């Protein structure tokens, strides 16, 4: 192919220094991403022995990621060949992609994750590029987490070693620094105009996903809106419900709590934090296989607990985990015995258990409020969150 | 952080934790954190005839010697649900405190629940 020839050339010579590789790598990457016959290009490079060479000399992990994500994502019938060549190449320099944000993914796992993700995006309808939407500039206080900011939790500076110890010791001022920003939920909503609310919703939903696998997409990453809508379709929900759940979480979220959420999850302690857009709990994602529809079983069986925590910090994975969990809460509700849930009955008089089994388009508003309570807290134990129902309801209204 | 004194027909004496709502129950009082919080604390303090289970964990509480247990359930986005059960000798009887809250940051201190139990008598 045109692209194989081109790449054959950049490979026609060894590389002097770190910078040459840098520019040559960048150039092969773009060629791959703009190539219209990606399968035939891989087949040509395979034949030449050049496919293996390509992987061997795109050295710096940062660039190996872009290369591996792009190839895994763009190829189909020849993808197995790229995987084969990658594996062969790893024998020498095994470092591959397994560094920084991606330390919990073996390199081949990174390839397989990109492959599944690319396939799921096309299949489920969220491959299409998002518009460069605007993100909040906040770094503190309510709505300063990834939802508002677009800053991936995984990119945040380590919490100082000293403060980590203070967290472990439950030092009030430090715990406060790193926890839910909100106490009085109603008081927070009160300081927001309907326009402010609407602006938070747009900010939240309109910006590109903060993904850990950007090059697994054909072009730029999709908007969160696109991912939520795809997830609504897959789980028989609505993007508006998914949106309202996440917006509420994200108002009760700060940059600092993001940092805590992720770092504690991947620490010695392997804390069971709630992470990312929908604040999904690590143990919950594992126990209910919340990644089932984005990742194939082989990959899923290989993920360590910390790889799971890291995925929860990738917006698409989080959004699908959140949606799947919502559908799970609703299904479980539809199977309850309402006479055995009198507190629920009391707080939400128009609740309709049967309706939960179907699309939210038909839920009474009280189903939304009840589910909200049963999303922050244990589901359908008849013990309620006093404040989350109205908090989520308000966000729902905005959508 | 305690205010009103509360006395049960069964002889149990405790204080109402400040910022909490008190309700009388079968053998004591229930306290639910005030306001409309995302994740309120819930406490119960009861008089109990039956002795605790053998071999529970043991902790020094004031003068000393409570036996307790902490259980962790799946919760929601505010974290797992944590339940304390704690018993102190009250002569030949027992005073018992149950407490609940969610935490995504590991086991809660339950400081307020321990306090309540410590300041409890009959
Ligand atoms: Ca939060
Ligand atoms: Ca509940
Ligand atoms: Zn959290």
């Amino acid at each position: 192919t045109a692209t194989s020839d081109l790449i054959e050339s950049l490979i026609s010579y060894s590389w002097d220094d770190w910078q040459v590789t840098r520019q040559e790598a960048r150039r092969v990457i773009a060629a791959i991403r703009n190539d219209n016959v990606p399968d035939a290009t891989i087949a040509a490079l395979d034949k030449s022995g050049s496919l293996i060479k390509l992987f061997q000399r795109v050295g710096p992990p940062e660039l190996a990621r872009s290369l591996i994500a792009s190839i895994a994502g763009r190829t189909t019938m020849q993808r197995y060949q790229a995987r084969n060549a990658l594996i062969r190449s790893l024998i020498n320099n095994p470092l591959g992609t397994q560094t920084d944000n991606w330390i919990y993914f073996p390199t081949i796992t990174f390839f397989d994750i990109c492959a599944d993700l690319a396939d799921a995006a096309g299949r489920l309808g969220f491959a299409a590029a998002g518009a460069t939407g605007v993100a909040s500039q906040a770094i503190q206080g309510p709505f300063s987490g990834v939802g508002a900011t677009g800053v991936n939790p995984t990119d945040l500076p380590s919490i100082a070693f000293g403060d980590q110890l203070k967290l472990l010791n439950k030092d009030p001022a430090t715990v406060t620094k790193y926890s839910n920003p909100l106490g009085d939920l109603g008081a927070y909503l009160s300081q927001l105009s309907p326009q402010d609310k609407l602006n938070q919703a747009q900010t939240l939903v309109g910006q590109p996903i903060s993904t850990l696998f950007p090059d697994a997409y054909p072009g730029n990453p999709p908007s969160r809106a696109k991912v939520m809508s795809a997830a609504a379709r897959k789980y028989d929900l609505t993007p508006q419900l998914i949106g309202a759940i996440i917006l509420a979480e994200q108002r009760d979220q700060t940059r600092d709590e993001d940092a805590k959420d992720y770092q504690a999850a991947v620490s010695i302690k392997s804390a069971n934090t709630s992470i990312g857009l929908g604040q999904v709990v690590v143990s919950t994602a594992i126990k209910y296989e919340l990644f089932t529809d984005l990742l194939g079983q082989p990959v899923r069986r290989g993920l360590s607990r910390k790889a799971v925590a890291t995925l929860l910090a990738s917006d698409e994975f989080n959004i699908f985990a959140t949606a799947r969990y919502i559908r799970y809460v609703a299904n479980l509700a539809s199977q309850q015995d309402l006479r055995k849930l009198p507190k629920t009955r009391g707080a939400f008089p128009s609740i309709d258990l049967r309706a939960y089994a179907g699309n939210p388009r038909n839920w009474p508003r009280d189903n939304v409020r009840a589910l909200a309570s049963e999303y922050t807290s244990r589901p359908w134990d008849d013990n309620l969150s006093p404040g989350w129902p109205m908090f989520v309801d308000d966000a729902y209204a905005t959508f | 952080d305690f205010d009103k004194t509360l006395t049960h027909p069964n002889g149990l004496v405790v204080e109402r934790p400040v910022g909490f709502d008190a309700r009388r129950s079968a053998e004591g009082f229930r306290f639910d954190e005030g306001g409309k919080l995302r994740n309120p604390r819930q406490l119960e303090v009861q008089r109990q005839d039956a002795p605790p289970p053998p071999d529970l964990a043991s902790r020094r509480l004031g003068d000393g010697e409570a036996r307790y247990k902490v259980e962790e359930d799946d919760g929601g986005s505010a974290g797992s649900e944590y339940r304390l059960w704690a018993a102190k000798p009250a002569g030949a009887r027992w005073i018992v405190v149950s407490a609940s809250e969610q935490s995504e940051d590991g086991e809660p201190t339950f400081a307020l629940a321990w306090a309540l139990l410590e300041r409890a008598r009959l």
